[PDB]
């Protein structure tokens, strides 16, 4: 059985660790381009500051000149429920552009068409994250990314007492072992579809993280196309080249 | 086959709370349950294809104090929902026919023959009684003036819960005394709402005979001892 | 064990220093040891008589017998002479040894065996776990003359809280004799004592004139202070679920909807006690405004069940009450306390009186600070340093058994006020929880990292500035019997997390006896019922604590405030 194997130092770029100015992290992000970083909204709201660094495979140590991706300010989300969890997706507005390196690989943008062909075929998936969703007693220093299968939708509304909508569904094993709150919050649940890579999941805590061996909670960005499109074209062309690209927007994500 | 039913007392066939069983050739199946209050329940052997001879039975539940279970009446300190919502039912004789109001596929077999004065048969004014559900104490108009469309002559949507206050304010007004009876529900010794022959004292009397013009309310509190299992569907 | 590289120091020292000439510059490079270099001088030095030959003694070379004086034991022998194992070295309970665990961690300061920290007077002795004696020597064998040291012990052997009592006895608890009623002072402090009706009267024996369901007592003399209670050996019947019938009498709902003006209760009198009767559960923060901040975030127990606890952060302003003990010189953190009003202050008794430690305070070195959110900071506009001057002991202070009711009580003379950082709290009674057995509302036990530096060491986390809460869940009883080897009195319950493989834990934070303030869900008001005692569960391997049922002792405070006007 494939257990909790760590991420490779080659094809594992999607890991924008969201830390603070001091020696204390909180959650992580998702690398797709150079103007938007998908992550959970509770990463910044009801938390602390925001410090991002892409290509950072270790928090305590450093692999040289690679972790650099500072963030100026940040906003929230319209459908983000403060009490529970629903469409928990937030965009990190970086301040310095970063080119495409080895540990920083871009990814193609998702679309609404990959919603009926990606969930019925790829019944598995990987959860990239340093391990900050369940920061209780498993804080591993190495970037871990285990494999979790996909379960039917009729077994996800009862995994947690909160009623889950369509945006989030099952993405873990059965009620056997620990398969929830894996990685950092806002962690990319990218599923290798076919010749490309499209992220389709964000791990967030619902009622926290305790004895959650049932199922996991991961979003679906295929329906989030109308939000990543309204926050990319309405902001206009990059003024000072990713300032803010562009953090000067309304709170409900336009 | 034999369409048997256990009125009032609900069994537990295959560890599933049911109250009916109708198969053929004596299917290898046994069940068990736990009795409740005293009374005279019914074993309704309602077999339409087998009634020219006679097949009826009942249940005679007495009271022998031997053991007492931990059966709590209301829910355990969390669920009550005490509401003043009594289902109003008036046995009216509104004009209802076999064909719908303005048929879509043109039901000429009943529209131009029995729906009105066409072909000089029955007529237009009928006496088809339908069990509906009103919204206030009026007994003349429900949530809307006609019906809810989605049910027609069939009963509308009725849901039960803890302290649902199933107070069926039944007031007949046609030409024959009618009543009401939900399938497999335990009531109160005061109100009937079930074809029972239990005629005892005035304290535990139960009569469902509601003459046209007289009103009677079957008051009973549906609680947590009236819900099915957990593995089956939500609403049975 | 795997490759010929590590098993080289065993067969090296053979015929080079065991029976030949060696010192410091003669046989030093023939050992090969980088890490275990300084500790090699203590492991080889054990045989005080001789180290010859090799295939005979094998005491100062590997570890078998205790020839010489006995300083170490390689075998796994946990028995001594009474069944109770020796005290662990990484903790100081109940006594305090000379050394802790910061002088030499290279000599394996774990696994409580039979060693010798100081001089040797008989053999590998230990520290007594019970507060009875002080030392319990082991019975470790010795090479040569196999003889038994000390003699071993085979150790092989009215219902309804007692109302209609008719016994004939007069035995006190500690040492406070009481006379009769035909002396001279028969009716002394008896002007507001609520007399009930149960047991009859007698000349000079243990009676219950007030009508308490806790115990009987008599009017003692000695010093004008308190009085002692009589004790009787009844039974160990627990007050668990009733076996009769099988029904209850509790409520069923109480519909969601704040419709409660002021339906509080009153037990004490404002005349001889002070305030703390009406001003309760009214904090000018998020109580009268009908709002919720980030404090009580406890929904259903079926959140997602429970795994491993962590302890989240905190925020300044969510922990108003904070009563602890400190010393004027030096300024060190002691144990937790509580506050019921503005005069009588109660606290634990295992942090003030300890005869074995030889340190008894008077009425000057006992300070108390109310309202604090840090340790390094120090203000004045939000808090004020208090001062004690009166102390009182407990009658049933039998802490030498298993800590039976160890709660102290002082008195405050500084007329302090009540603001945002200082919030009083009332106390429940009996006319509100006559059948609330199927509940278990927890309190708000605040505090920082103080308990970790009182009984154990816990290297890793110093003194954090985070208001860490202490959880006290409710558990059954046989959960700590099949796996727990030490017995437990039925009066006290168990509190701990069941280990899966062999992990420690992180649930012994806060203070050593924090205040148990619980908000009543009937009228939205904070109440105080119960005092947290000594905790345990972070020093062994994830066990269960011990907390005695201390819910009474309510009328005892009323019968001792009669000397305020006299």
């Amino acid at each position: 059985i494939v257990g909790g194997q760590e991420c490779k130092d080659g094809e594992c770029p999607w890991q924008a660790l969201l830390i603070n100015e001091e020696n204390e992290g909180f959650c992580g992000g998702t690398i797709l381009s150079e103007f938007y970083i998908l992550t959970a909204a509770h990463c910044l709201y009801q938390a602390k500051r925001f410090k991002v660094r892409v290509g950072d495979r270790n928090t305590e140590q450093e692999e040289g000149g690679e972790a650099v991706h500072e963030v100026e300010v940040v906003i929230k989300h319209n459908r983000f429920t403060k009490e529970t969890y629903d469409f928990d997706i937030a965009v990190l507005r970086l301040k310095t552009p970063i080119t495409f390196r080895m540990n920083v690989a871009p990814a193609c943008l998702p679309e609404r068409d990959w919603a009926e062909s990606t969930l019925m075929t790829q019944k598995t998936g990987i959860v990239s994250g340093f391990g900050r969703t369940h920061e209780k007693g498993r804080q591993s220093t190495r970037l871990k990314m285990l494999e979790v299968p996909y379960v039917d939708r009729n077994s996800c509304k009862l995994s947690s007492s909160f009623i889950i909508t369509q945006n989030m569904f099952c993405a873990g094993y059965d009620t056997k072992q620990e398969d929830a709150c894996q990685g950092d919050a806002g962690g990319p649940h990218v599923t290798r579809f076919k010749d490309t890579y499209f992220v389709t999941g964000i791990v967030s805590w619902g009622e926290g993280c305790a004895r959650k061996g049932k199922y996991g909670i991961y979003t679906k960005v295929t329906a989030f196309l109308k939000w990543i499109d309204r926050s990319m074209k309405t902001r206009g062309l990059p003024k000072a080249k990713s300032h803010a690209p562009e953090v000067i927007t309304s709170s409900p994500l336009k | 086959l034999f369409s048997i039913h256990f009125n009032g007392q609900v069994l537990e066939q295959n560890h599933h709370k049911v109250s009916a069983i109708t198969l053929v050739s004596a299917t290898s199946t046994t069940a068990n349950m736990t009795v409740g209050p005293e009374g005279k329940w019914i074993i309704s052997s309602l077999t339409p294809k087998h009634l020219q001879a006679g097949m009826q039975a009942y249940i005679d539940i007495k009271n022998c104090p031997k053991k007492t279970r931990n059966l709590k009446k209301i829910t355990r300190e969390q669920r009550r929902h005490m509401k003043r919502w009594e289902y109003f039912i008036a046995a009216e004789e509104v004009i209802w026919d076999y064909a719908p109001v303005i048929p879509a596929n043109m039901d000429k077999k009943y529209r131009s023959q029995h729906l009105d004065n066409f072909s000089n048969q029955i007529g237009k004014h009928y006496k088809k009684v339908m069990y509906t559900q009103y919204e206030d104490e009026s007994f003349t108009k429900h949530t809307v003036n006609p019906n809810m469309k989605e049910d027609g002559i069939l009963g509308p949507i009725i849901r039960a819960q803890v302290r649902d206050t199933l107070k069926i304010v039944f007031k007949n007004m046609a030409s024959r005394p009618y009543s009401i009876y939900p399938h497999g529900v335990t009531f109160s010794p005061y109100e009937d709402e079930v074809n029972s022959s239990f005629t005892s004292g005035r304290n535990n009397t139960m009569i469902r005979a509601v003459q046209p013009g007289e009103t009677y309310t079957y008051k009973w509190n549906i609680l947590e001892f009236d819900e099915p299992t957990e593995n089956d569907a939500q609403c049975l | 064990a795997n490759t010929f590289l590590e098993e080289v120091r065993k067969g090296n020292l053979e015929r080079e220093c065991v029976e030949e000439t060696c010192s410091y510059e003669e046989a030093f490079e023939a050992l090969e040891s980088s890490t275990a270099t300084d500790v090699f001088w203590a492991k080889y030095t054990a045989c005080e008589t001789a180290r010859t030959p090799r295939d005979k003694l094998a005491a100062c070379l590997e570890g078998n017998c205790a020839e010489g004086l006995g300083t170490n034991y390689r075998g796994h022998v946990n028995i001594t002479r009474s069944g109770i194992e020796c005290q662990l070295w990484r903790s100081r309970y109940p006594h305090k040894p000379e050394i802790n665990s910061t002088t030499h961690p290279g000599a394996d300061l774990q696994e409580n065996f039979c060693r010798n920290p100081d001089s040797s007077t008989t053999g590998p002795w230990c520290y007594t776990t019970d507060p009875t004696v002080r030392r319990q020597e082991c019975s470790i064998p010795v090479c040569g003359q196999d003889q038994v040291t000390v003699a071993m012990t085979p150790r092989s052997e009215v219902p309804d809280r007692g109302q209609q009592y008719q016994g004939r006895l007069a035995v006190t608890t500690h040492g406070l004799p009481c006379l009769a009623w035909a002396s001279a002072q028969a009716k002394a402090l008896s002007k507001h004592q609520d007399f009930n009706s149960a047991v009859q009267l007698v000349e000079n024996f243990c009676r219950n004139p007030d009508g308490d369901e806790e115990g009987v007592w008599c009017y003692v003399a000695g010093k004008p202070g308190d009085f002692g209670y009589c004790d009787l050996n009844y039974c160990e019947e627990a007050v668990e679920e009733e076996t009769g019938d099988g029904l209850d009498e509790d409520s069923d709902r109480a519909i969601e909807g704040r419709t409660a003006t002021s339906e509080y209760q009153t037990f004490f009198n404002p005349r001889t006690f002070g305030s703390g009767e009406a001003d309760c559960g009214l904090r000018p923060l998020f109580e009268k405004k009908s709002l919720e901040d980030k404090t009580e975030r406890e929904l259903l127990e079926s959140y997602i069940d429970g795994r491993i606890v962590e302890g989240s952060d905190a925020e300044i302003g969510m922990s108003p009450w904070q009563v602890m003990l400190f010393r004027k010189s030096p300024q060190e953190l002691l144990c937790g306390a509580s506050l019921i009003s503005d005069r009588w202050v109660l606290t634990a008794a295992h942090c003030l009186l300890y005869p074995p430690w030889d340190k008894n305070f008077t009425e000057n070195d006992l300070l108390v600070r109310i309202g604090k959110h840090s340790r390094t900071r120090y203000e004045r506009n939000i808090e004020k340093i208090s001062m004690l001057e009166k102390i009182y002991i407990h009658p049933r202070y039998n802490w030498r058994e298993n800590l039976d009711r160890d709660i102290a009580l002082m008195k405050l003379k500084k007329p302090v006020a009540f603001s945002d950082y200082i919030h009083p709290v009332c106390l429940p009674d009996r006319e509100t929880a006559a059948s609330l057995l199927q509940a278990g509302y927890k309190g708000r036990v605040t505090g920082w990292g103080n308990l970790k530096e009182t009984w154990t060491a816990n290297v890793g986390k110093g003194q954090p500035s985070v208001l860490q809460v202490v959880n006290l869940p409710i558990v059954e009883r046989p959960v700590c019997k099949d796996s727990t080897r030490i017995r437990i009195t039925d009066n006290m319950f168990c509190a701990g997390y069941k280990p899966d493989e062999g992990k420690r834990g992180d649930a012994c934070e806060g203070d050593a006896g924090g205040p148990f303030v619980m908000k009543s869900p009937f009228n939205n008001r904070w109440y105080q019922m119960g005092i947290v005692s000594w905790g345990e569960g972070c020093d062994r391997d994830g066990k269960y604590g011990f907390y005695t049922h201390v819910f009474r002792l309510k009328k005892w405070i009323q019968k001792v405030i009669d000397q305020f006007g006299e």
